[PDB]
């Protein structure tokens, strides 16, 4: 009867059932081959760790993220995440409840295609379909219009949606989000004397900038602060005892959400690239989703983020229009709650693509149906 | 680096990138293809009167732009060049000019050297100029093909107004 | 005595001297700024690349088209183009020969007054002149009598024109042309798994489309061979030395110059505005019309789109009337042929607009005269 | 008039003159307290010993590093280190000719300040300058556009460099390097009996890696052949007199090059390193990067080395790229070369960072300039 949802996402799986508030499941999408031999005999070692366990074993492990930007890079362990979080983690059989999966748009077709027949074939799901991560993101914000900035762990991209007809010829994609800021950091960060090379170690680094990373209201001014006193410096409890003092560190590498000429990229910033995708709207909704920025994604949860969205839009959009930057206190998992309430819809209920629809259409009757 | 560039070399890149209305008599004392050379002290880049084309007998006396301008290189010491190439491509008829560096093996260190590390000091001053040919070996120059494969690859047809 | 002939096209600058058949100078219209800081000292590093050297050195540069759909959007740049394609490519002074600019109908007038105000200001040219790059595709054609359909690379105009009379009422302007197809192109690449973000990349996607893309008889009956076997696949051979293997894509992208629905415009194809315009011509003119479709720009240089032109007309037109689609095999310059052959004209050496003529006048001349 | 070039690398210090061919100064940097009590009266005992003096010595000194894998470690022993090559080996004075500095990319920002406020108040030098090792190594190339293979001592470190602009968002480091190489032989030399635990002992283990280690074109036919027979095994000459016979250690150790997994390091090796980075860079310049690899550094003076770079890059690289690796024989001190060849430039002598520039800057001069 109920339905699964599973936003498998590009650093975090938020897995869980139709119909309540938060995902039950969270944890992180890697998996970890053992590194050294192993001369202790016994104990359960096994061939691989998913997610927590993984976490924990970190040491001893080389943990690596099967989806890159929003592509699945390696199919074996993304279906052995897919059983783990099935099996071992909810505990249930993929067989009763449909499954709702989730991705970025400007996706290439193997990756849905692969996506639906291991869905079909492996677990064989009763019904199952295709949603999109930003227009779920929009529909957990209770309102249908406005452009949305979804920006997760590989890939950021806005999709401008009106009183529910998108507009298709608008999506942009921008493969900067938060595993780049995290190689950002790690290289800004050997300048203090802390190298971080490998990728257990890796884990680190990106825990300090999910808590102690902020973005400013402007580059200039708080770097001049930076430059003079200490006032700004603040210190970290590192797991193996040690303690750094991170400077400018704090607001630079965030900087490169605005700023893609850091890590190399070409690409305009987040705040460039939604003004310039409005632009590219059509000119009767520019007012409406100008005042209508929803945000989502783990990478929009830096304090301060908000304000320089807006005062950049305001910025770069005419004077007279009002800029509004809806910021959800939980914009997290604002795709998985769109999805928990999509699921329920009753009207939906009817356009899961079937075991049934699917046998002699093959595998590609998710572009068709999607 | 070190050596620098004269005022006599700049007036005649000058010259030769920027064409004007001029006299039936006089164009035909235009340059054609120059090159250049250092002094007794080396610290000047030079022309030197002595090898040169003008543009005034070219398809009269000398035959060949380009084959007689291969044998006017010396062998035995490192030259610049600046080659005003005509060829046709299978899209249009272009009209460029080529700085070719003339480097041998056979010449000494002290010729080699001084000639590439100066090399950004010349270039630099010819403002505009895109074709570059680099070439070492007499062989790698003397061919006909090579010129139409740093100018436009297998796009040109047609080389100094005969075909490939 | 000679006239330069200058057509500063969106995507290509095609210069040369009147009265010859080829122009000399061609390459394309973009500036690259140095995007790295260039720790190497010396070289001849510039500040600016035009042309071929920006196509060579694309890997360090940030291309970008001073034209967008046919208004100049950047003038230093474009100046520096004229200056570059004066000096360094043709090594000739503005100052003797007269030069013969050309545009787009339903242009806005400061551009022309920007062109006509860097040519007589920063040039000093004894005499110019401001032509309509369809008028001059048609007189490449050497007749005087037939519809025009100019296609570049940022706009696309039709203009019927009658024996020595055009109609200004019924001239059309579309702004999808070849850029909009090399961006749709770039969208629909990335379902095959190639990223095109940066502006650089791009122009391998442009070469892509200009070697490999071609528009179908009909939409649908191609779409069914391209589902149905590999036999449509075709490999290119990229200059990083992978390959890719593109399907469908090779008629996709070419079929939004007749359904602007794929980019999201909500203008009737290039194959209805013709029809549209020559049903708001006059209604004698039509027959001679119907059967005179001169095309010309490179983004009618397809293999097939002929056809399709044909088709489409003949399907709209009435039965009785017969359609001809002139397909020349230069019409890729056609425009300037034209303004070569228009140049070397006894009658038009008198309406030059010349500095006598423009002091008292200002940089409004060219409205009245041209 | 003269300016020197002091390349203090983490193994040895190539210091010189500028305008000439070859280092006139070449020892290692290790600083050694006398060990024992020393019951001898007189005969000029010393608190240290640098470079020859201690290599020769090195029987009751204990020698250690002051450089770890770039970072300079202990600054008392440095700067004795660069007095002593200024004044005990060239016998010249600071305060007269400008001084050029080297150092590694990815290098925190404390180790150059040091270096700049040792440089500027203890010897106070006219003017100086910070460099990086790679571009310099490029320099001695007398090229422009390649990727440069640099591994000294303690740091191995990438960086593409195209016609003058260098990518600063692909430069990889890597922390394996001789001194690595050397422990791991050290650990694998025990299994045969000889046991080398002592600082001044791993000196003869440095020399027979230095004179007896080479690359294999491929690891399993060389282990297959290591396996059967002894044709493999050479005996070497120690210094008190007895001889050892190594076999399959001559390219065991070396391997790490490309295996790091042997002393424990997760990093891809030296020959994945490259493509990765390169990989991160332009699409454009990869086919310029492909067949232009410089090798420098002491590490990269194995027999065969080259071949097995080239032979990695062809099998990771795609297969109508042409892959080259410019192994010249003085990449030793390429480095020292580059800086040599770069301080007789002219263009270069506009940008050192002298005292008057450096007064009101204070320290934090270098970041901006360099
Ligand atoms: N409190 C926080 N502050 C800043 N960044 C965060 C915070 N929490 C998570 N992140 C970043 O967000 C990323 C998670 O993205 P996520 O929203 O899970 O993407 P997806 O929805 O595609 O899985 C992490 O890589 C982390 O770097
Ligand atoms: N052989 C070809 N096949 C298909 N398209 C082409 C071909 N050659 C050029 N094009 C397209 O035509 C465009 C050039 O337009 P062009 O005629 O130069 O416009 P303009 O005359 O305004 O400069 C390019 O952007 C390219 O995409
Ligand atoms: N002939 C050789 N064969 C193999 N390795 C060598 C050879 N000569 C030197 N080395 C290694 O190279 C290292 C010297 O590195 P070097 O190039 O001096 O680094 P840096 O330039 O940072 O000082 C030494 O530690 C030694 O192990
Ligand atoms: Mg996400
Ligand atoms: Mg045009
Ligand atoms: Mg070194």
């Amino acid at each position: 009867t109920t339905a699964l949802v599973c936003d498998n996402g590009s650093g975090l799986v938020k897995a869980g059932f139709a119909g309540d508030d938060a995902p039950r499941a969270v944890f992180p999408s890697i998996v970890g081959r053992p590194r050294h031999q192993g001369v202790m005999v016994g104990m359960g070692q096994k061939d691989s760790y998913v997610g927590d366990e993984a976490q924990s074993k970190r040491g001893i492990l080389t943990l690596k993220y099967p989806i890159e930007h929003g592509i699945i890079t390696n199919w074996d362990d993304m279906e052995k995440i897919w059983h783990h979080t099935f099996y071992n983690e909810l505990r249930v059989a993929p067989e009763e409840h449909p499954t709702l999966l989730t991705e970025a748009p400007l996706n290439p077709k193997a990756n849905r295609e692969k996506m639906t027949q291991i869905m079909f074939e492996t677990f064989n799901v009763p019904a199952m379909y295709v949603a999109i991560q930003a227009v779920l993101s929009l529909y957990a914000s209770g309102r249908t219009t406005g452009i949305v900035l979804d920006s997760g762990d590989g890939v950021t991209h806005n999709v401008p949606i009106y009183e529910g007809y998108a507009l298709p010829h608008a999506i942009m994609r921008l493969d900067l989000a938060g595993r780049d800021l995290t190689d950002y950091l790690m290289k800004i960060l050997t300048e203090r004397g802390y190298s971080f090379v490998t990728t257990a170690e890796r884990e680190i680094v990106r825990d300090i900038k999910e808590k102690l990373c902020y973005v400013a209201l402007d580059f200039e001014n708080e770097m001049a602060t930076a430059a003079s006193s200490s006032s700004l410096e603040k210190s970290y409890e590192l797991p193996d005892g040690q303690v750094i003092t991170i400077g400018n560190e704090r607001f630079r590498c965030p900087e490169t959400l605005f700023q893609p000429s850091f890590i190399g990229m070409e690409s305009a910033g987040i705040h460039e690239t939604t003004y310039n995708s409005i632009m590219k709207c059509d000119i009767d909704i520019r007012k409406d989703l100008y005042a209508n920025n929803v945000m989502s994604g783990g990478t929009t949860m830096y304090p301060g983020i908000a304000d320089r969205m807006q005062k950049e839009i305001t910025a770069l959009a005419p004077s007279t229009m009002k800029i509004k930057i809806i910021a959800p206190p939980e914009r997290k998992y604002s795709v998985w709650i769109g999805g928990s309430i999509l699921a329920s819809l009753s009207t939906f209920q009817q356009m899961w693509i079937t075991k049934q629809e699917y046998d002699e259409a093959g595998p590609s009757i998710v572009h068709r149906k999607c | 680096d070190g050596v620098a560039v004269s005022d006599g070399v700049i007036k005649v890149f000058n010259d030769m990138k920027v064409r004007k209305s001029s006299t039936p008599e006089e164009v035909k004392k235009r340059k054609k293809a120059v090159l250049f050379c250092l002094s007794e002290d080396k610290k000047n880049i030079i022309l030197e009167e002595g090898k040169e084309i003008l543009v005034g007998d070219v398809g009269q006396t000398v035959d060949d732009p380009y084959a007689t301008f291969v044998k006017m290189l010396p062998d035995k010491d490192c030259r610049y060049a600046l080659y005003d190439a005509t060829y046709e491509t299978k899209e249009s008829k272009k009209e460029d000019l080529v700085f070719i560096f003339w480097a041998p093996e056979s010449a000494p260190l002290k010729s080699k050297m001084i000639y590439a590390s100066s090399k950004d000091a010349i270039k630099k001053k010819l403002t505009g100029i895109k074709h570059e040919l680099q070439a070492n070996c007499y062989e790698e120059v003397k061919d006909r093909c090579t010129l139409a494969e740093k100018l436009g690859g297998s796009a040109v047809i047609s080389l100094e107004g005969k075909p490939l």
